[PDB]
């Protein structure tokens, strides 16, 4: 599956995550800043929401 | 390699490059280092000048971009991304660029130094929008633009400590000012005509500069586009700055010097990763590391200074874009999206106010809703949407602008105000956002002048006129043409009549009182209420 | 998310991922952290274990790649680039991966830990070649692979100092060994069957491990592919290590702890940028930061240890690829290029020797030329070309291999030697390079087994057999099949008969004496000459 | 002009240098390691050769 990948210092690249879940790590409270997306689905904390999807491409938008 | 792009500067020789503008050749000197790379144990410290080099310094291109955060809110979206850095990130990033027409004139020319905006956590002169290419060729001006340290690096402060005094971000830019005051001449640059202009956080720095004497004397005129040194977002108490730094320090994994010591061992990526967490209350248009009242650079709050400084000898241009606050709503104000009308309910509008005006306690919040709710239509989503954007624009930009302008006109300074009301035909944001924060720079710089770029004839002839205004101001102080002029003359904002014009495809239309009423609330009332709660 | 890819490990729970091999499902647990991120003030220090985590740890992918240098000698050239890191560089890089068949067997299985090579300045288990995918599914083995710190970070040492003891790169890998000795069981991994194998600098580490007791006891068997702990490139005196570090330190911009202190304030990019300069004499196959004889990890030189350690209880597989030295000639030995036959003259061959054997003074250099020149055809470019490559291969790999093998067989250890002679049909390098350094891994790992990958039937059936050899060794010690066997049995390298086989598309062909003559020169004579000059 | 760009920690990217010279910063003495390529033509030192070209694309190979 095609998802977006980047740290807090990278541009949004598109990396084939194969048959796996990809994330979106963002700040929980306003300003809800995006702190990076990638493949896999990691555990977040109260400081940051982590939405994880599986389909389709760019679903971790 | 051998034409007249070779220059001796107080530190060595440099070889520029001939860039071709739509109207002809240009002399660009991209990359000039103006300070020792503030890496290793020089991070968090004030800039130190560049030791002289031997031989000829290449200057055919842009250098690094100060390590910073990249907003990835909208992957691939032009509106959002056009602001992202366009060069490798590195702490070794302090370099200024210079632009001169081809060939550099014998006659000294007015200098325009541009300070990039970026809410003090981002920015780079390396950006396309800040292309001095046109403003130099067409208008025959000498532009300049440094790279100041932004973010954790540029403003972390533990006031009353020699390791991290803070405001260093401003210090770097000050340096670039000096390099000009002792080098720009060699580019045919009039060392008197220096006219520093800026947008948002940058515009706040300019203001920050005409308030500190050490800086003041390095320039003559000044322009402030959508930002002020006196807003609620550009300054922090020596105590709050001291609070966040320590918090971050703990967040990372870290006794003042000791605290700093550990900080210097910590990775830029590590620091960037953790800056958005020292922010106290959930809010928008509220940034974590900005200039702090150290009682050294800024001896007292911007307000006190503005309140008493002598200004009769200063020409100033200050302005606002129509819809300021719109831009930030998408960063976490319930209901808003760039993918829909963002028709909000009175239910959400209430939360909207709590966020946008985050320092205000309950009663004041009530004061805001009262003032912005249309009691004959209190639940109309449309009005509520707009009103929501309005609270942010006024609270942060317009009102504080109107204020600086006011207090400045009284102390004798020549003030000209304006409100840019043209939404570009190339905007990517929805119609409901209007003419958002920063969407005038595109024109001030002359981008529409490049025939490869898509725009409209009207917009082109428009951008040309705007360019003239800016330059004219930079060249004399009055943003108006002589006898050969579009007769609707631009009236100097006088405290009494409060006139100012409107910038758009149609000729200068004067108006009186910039948000007189709403601002009286904000600037006058709100403070008192806050002190009482 | 909920199948049987969930595992409790002594520190928390982890969720793996089901990877599909050409022959069926595989259980891969990519990403397992095994130590506290050695960043900030933990750089240059020995690893520290990973504090336990709460909840379930995602383990569906590869982590970072230890900050390192990227070889860009040949932009776009498969041969060169296939070795470049394939993940973001970060000091936060210590993570091991694990592979098990789907589903993980109840029956304990032999474990194969793979240490990547990279001349101690590069490498990553994250690489495709090191895909445990096949070796696990097809052979039913449990593979593992850590990421040790390489470069400045992994081996800078100021011996006799607690801040930068050195050899820490090795320490990390040791840790991964322990994590296995106290966790691999949970993957159906036999905690006894551990068989660590490696290539080049990695292969040197394995050797490095069976020489230090603390390590030794964490594995049972051992394999060394094209590298030895006793070569002239894998070790440095406590004094030389101490020399380079200080030099680099000065190069950067930097009292032992103080020296280190400054080093820790300095940028990874900064450090990487400057490591190739502490190298004393111009040379090839000579790396700047490698394990140092600290008299702690390696109590004395690899040679002394090899010379006296008890080995009767150790099974070992040691081997060499046909053309070892060829690869490095392109890094600065006059005449050589991958874009031509590289037909060298006796004029250049002379300089060639000076570089390749850089520690040898004039007379010894003479000794080398004599030995390698064909006096009946002293100027034949072809012979000279080959002979040039030969001096490098022998000097660095083959001879020291033959030596370790020798000294080891005497001390009772079960030794099997081989020489892989198959040039892949997919090689990108010129024909004159033969079967270069590292071009067997492709097969050992089973890559040809993937039908999407281009190769030849012969090569496929070939790779299968090789896989069997390795596993068989890992599963018992004798790299041979039982009664059901390709009868040409692999003879254990006995000091007296010095037999060993040849790995290629044709059946095992035994030979006696691995470079007996040339090595006698190198291993025996050359040293003495050097001591005398 | 199309040239290659990279530091000692980057892959060889292709960046349009427009009408300008692009370099190749390499170690002077063996091993002649490549320390990065880019646009412009900077001054090297005895420690590193800097070849600069102008045409054609990929000339700073
Ligand atoms: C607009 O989009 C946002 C985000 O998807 C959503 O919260 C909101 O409900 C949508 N509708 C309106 C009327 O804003
Ligand atoms: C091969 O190529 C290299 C590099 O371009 C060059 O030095 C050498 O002269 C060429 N010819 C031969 C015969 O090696």
């Amino acid at each position: 599956t095609m998802c977006y990948s980047h740290t807090t210092t990278s541009r949004a690249i598109l990396t084939n995550c194969g048959e796996n879940s990809c994330y979106r790590k963002s700040r929980r409270h306003p300003p809800k800043m995006v702190l990076g997306r990638g493949c896999g689905c990691p555990p977040g904390d109260d400081n940051l929401e982590v939405k994880c999807c599986t389909s389709p491409d760019k679903c971790n938008y | 390699e051998d034409p007249q792009l070779l220059v001796r500067v107080r530190g060595g020789q440099l070889r520029g490059i001939r860039l071709k503008a739509p109207g002809g050749p240009v002399s660009a000197f991209l990359g000039i280092p103006f300070a020792e790379p503030p890496v290793g144990s020089r991070r968090f410290m004030p800039p130190e000048p560049k030791r002289p080099w031997s031989g000829v310094l290449d200057a055919t291109t842009f250098q690094n971009v100060c390590y910073q955060y990249v907003d990835t809110l909208y992957p691939g979206f032009e509106g959002t991304e056009m602001w992202n850095p366009n060069r490798e990130l590195s702490e070794d990033c302090l370099y200024l660029n210079v632009w001169t027409p081809y060939p550099r004139p014998a006659s000294p020319t007015p200098v325009l130094i541009w300070i990039y905006g970026g809410g003090f956590y981002s920015g780079a002169a390396s950006l396309d929008v800040y292309d001095g290419r046109f403003l130099a060729q067409v208008e025959g001006a000498v532009l300049v633009s440094m790279n100041y340290r932004v973010g954790t690096f540029g403003f972390l402060a533990l006031p009353g400590s020699r390791e991290a005094p803070g405001n260093v971000g401003l210090l770097d830019q000050r340096l670039a000012l000096q390099w000009v005051q002792e080098n720009i001449a060699a580019f045919g640059g009039d060392p008197m005509s220096v006219t520093l202009f800026g947008e948002s956080a940058g515009a706040a720095s300019v203001g920050m500069h005409i308030l500190s004497l050490p800086s003041r004397s390095l320039f003559h005129r000044a322009v402030l586009q959508s930002g002020t040194p006196n807003g609620p977002w550009a300054t922090v108490s020596a105590g709050e700055a001291r609070r966040r730094a320590t918090l971050l320090a703990r967040l990372v994994g870290c006794n003042d010097t000791e605290l700093i010591a550990c900080l210097r061992t910590r990775p830029a990526q590590d620091l960037v990763d953790h800056e958005w967490h020292v922010l106290p209350q959930e809010s928008i248009f509220r940034f974590s590391f900005v200039p702090v009242v150290d009682g050294d650079f800024l001896s007292d709050t911007p307000e006190a200074l503005i309140n008493t400084g002598d200004f009769q000898d200063l020409q100033v241009l200050v302005g606002v874009v129509k819809d300021e606050g719109s831009y930030f709503l998408v960063y976490g104000v319930p209901g808003f999206s760039k993918d829909n009308e963002s028709l909000i309910s009175r239910a959400q509008f209430l939360a909207g106010v709590r966020i946008g005006v985050p320092q205000a306690s309950d009663l004041a919040a009530e004061a805001v809703v009262l003032h912005y709710t249309d009691w004959l239509h209190p639940e109309d989503p449309t009005h509520l949407r707009d009103a929501m954007s309005a609270v942010v624009g006024d609270h942060n930009v317009v009102c504080p602008v109107a204020q600086l302008a006011g207090r400045l006109a009284a102390q004798g300074a020549r003030v000209y105000a304006y409100i840019f009301e043209h939404r570009a035909s190339t905007l990517t944001w929805p119609l409901w956002m209007g003419v958002p924060h920063g969407y005038e720079i595109e024109f001030i710089f002359g981008l529409p002048l490049d025939p490869s770029l898509n725009y409209t004839t009207e917009e082109r002839i428009f951008a040309q006129r705007l360019m003239k205004y800016w330059t004219n101001f930079a060249r004399t102080g009055d943003p108006n043409d002589p006898r050969d002029s579009k007769s609707p003359q631009w009236p100097p904002y006088t405290t009494a009549a409060q006139q100012y014009v409107s910038l758009n495809l149609k000729p200068l239309e004067v108006r009186r009182g910039l948000r007189a009423q709403t601002c009286a609330f904000w600037n006058r009332f709100l403070p008192k209420l806050l002190s009482a709660t």
